[PDB]
């Protein structure tokens, strides 16, 4: 089972193709992923489906909405990042300057 | 003191940041042209050492890229395979190594540029000319450059804080930002730059970073139980205590070691005119096509497992918990403890770095939208917002102590 993984080869050679060698170059991955596809695949399959059972496990961790918590990440990245640039003002418009 | 640490680190990147042959304007014209996306890309994870045209142009990208290689010896080579676990000894000759191969792979880079960039002075300049003293002068700068940067790497890593040289470029992008800023205002009031799409471009930031966070909100708290009763009567419960196990580590490694191994061969490989299939290949390798960021990803996911498979040593952690006095009821110790935590780390950690490539990947569909290059890229927002939040979590977690 690595077939969804060439059917997705065939989608992102249709998006490199809208200027002709770069598609013909997805096209011939495309190939080369069928090539693999040619003769594990099922494995791997039953390993993404296990891993997205595991996904979901996972997503009961996942903490769900909340807006405090997001105004508290929110400001602080919007901190550190006034923070950064200052840090990048004080050092770049002085050593420019100079 | 621990004051003292951080006033030593930020003093040294201080004038990292200050001093972070070849006519510069040229170059400086040359950086605002499209179709080579990856020179912006370079100013980035050179956080403007080509922009400022550095004495170290290409910055610490060969030492990172020696870490992977050197996992690959790991693997191939069994008399490397018994070397590299061999313990304590033999560790430090291997990193002498692998600052061995740093040293001629810088080398070999040196080679790349001034056989594969220049062959004109306006990609050279009037002092260095394509002869063998401005081709060994010019080697000399920057090898001594990249040198003097891993050896303050190298004191900052042990004696100082973290790592440091994300931080280095980071602190470049951020005041390489505020020029790339004035040139968006000023396309503002041209119709070069539409209002909508220039606030669009600041709220998909914002929402971007807000996915970030909330994938940083829930981690994965395991709760593990202690039944602990101190022989001094003062006994009180059955504590159950959750173990808060985090998603993915100290720095996206392989978004920064993909980066390296994305800007080394299209320099040092598709610039040779003379031989012509590969010039073609290189000019081929431009980041505009969804082949090399399927295989940087692919690349990444499967680094990514290595990386954290490095970082936690899960028998050392279970005999904690033992030592600890903690237990899942129903679980036997050891070995089916470990290889309990292992499958589910991994299989979770897999999931962070999937959601990590997501989050990489869709700046560039902005960035080919808008016309965005190597400035807001989907690789650098992600390492600027983990490192910042690393950082002073670790700060708040060490005030602590």
């Amino acid at each position: 089972x690595x077939x969804x993984x060439x059917x997705x080869x065939x989608x992102x050679x249709x998006x490199x193709x809208x200027x002709x060698x770069x598609x013909x170059x997805x096209x011939x991955x495309x190939x080369x992923x069928x090539x693999x596809x040619x003769x594990l695949l099922t494995t791997k399959g039953k390993a993404t489906v296990a891993f997205a059972r595991e996904a979901r496990t996972e997503v009961r961790k996942v903490i769900w909405p909340t807006r405090q918590e997001t105004l508290h990440t929110t400001l602080i990245v919007a901190a550190v990042t006034a923070v950064m640039s200052l840090i990048l003002w004080g050092l770049d418009g002085i050593l420019v300057r100079l | 003191e621990l004051k003292r640490r951080l006033l030593f680190v930020i003093g040294a990147l201080i004038v990292f940041r200050i001093g972070s042959g070849i006519d510069a304007a040229v170059l400086a014209k040359l950086l605002e042209q499209q179709r080579g996306t990856i020179i912006e890309m370079f100013n980035m994870f050179s956080g403007g050492a080509l922009s400022r045209a550095s004495i170290f142009a290409l910055g610490i990208m060969p030492y990172i890229s020696a870490s992977i290689i050197i996992q690959l010896l790991t693997v191939v080579h069994p008399t490397l395979a018994e070397i590299k676990k061999e313990g304590e000894s033999g560790r430090r000759k291997i990193s002498q190594y692998t600052r061995y191969g740093t040293l001629v792979l810088a080398i070999f880079q040196s080679i790349g540029i001034a056989t594969g960039l220049p062959n004109m002075p306006g990609m050279q300049g009037l002092v260095i000319n394509p002869g063998f003293a401005f081709y060994f002068t010019a080697v000399v700068s920057l090898v001594t450059g990249t040198m003097f940067l891993m050896w303050l790497g190298e004191q900052i890593t042990e004696r100082g804080i973290g790592n440091g040289i994300s931080i280095i470029i980071f602190a470049g992008i951020v005041a390489g930002l505020p020029p790339a800023i004035a040139h968006t205002i000023e396309q503002a009031r041209q119709g070069d730059l539409h209002f909508l799409v220039l606030l669009l471009v600041a709220v998909l930031v914002f929402a971007v970073t807000f996915f970030v966070v909330f994938v940083e909100r829930g981690q994965r708290r395991i709760v593990v139980n202690y039944a602990k009763r101190q022989q001094g009567r003062r006994v009180y419960a059955a504590q159950s205590t959750h173990l808060p196990l985090k998603v993915n580590m100290a720095g996206v490694i392989p978004a920064i070691f993909a980066s390296s191994i994305i800007l080394f061969p299209a320099t040092i490989a598709s610039w040779f005119g003379g031989w012509n299939w590969l010039t073609t290949i290189s000019l081929y390798l431009q980041p505009g096509q969804p082949l090399y960021v399927l295989l940087y990803a692919s690349a990444i996911i499967f680094f990514c497992f290595f990386y954290t498979a490095l970082v936690f040593n899960p028998r050392e952690t279970a005999d904690n918990l033992k030592k600890s006095g903690a237990f899942v009821p129903g679980i036997r110790p050891g070995e089916q403890t470990a290889k309990y935590i292992d499958k589910v780390m991994t299989r979770l950690t897999l999931v962070g770095a999937l959601y990590i490539t997501f989050i990489c990947l869709i700046p560039e569909f902005m960035r080919d939208a808008m016309k965005v290059p190597f400035y807001f890229g989907g690789t650098s927002l992600l390492i600027v917002v983990v490192v910042i939040m690393d950082f002073m979590a670790q700060v708040q977690t060490l005030m602590m102590s």
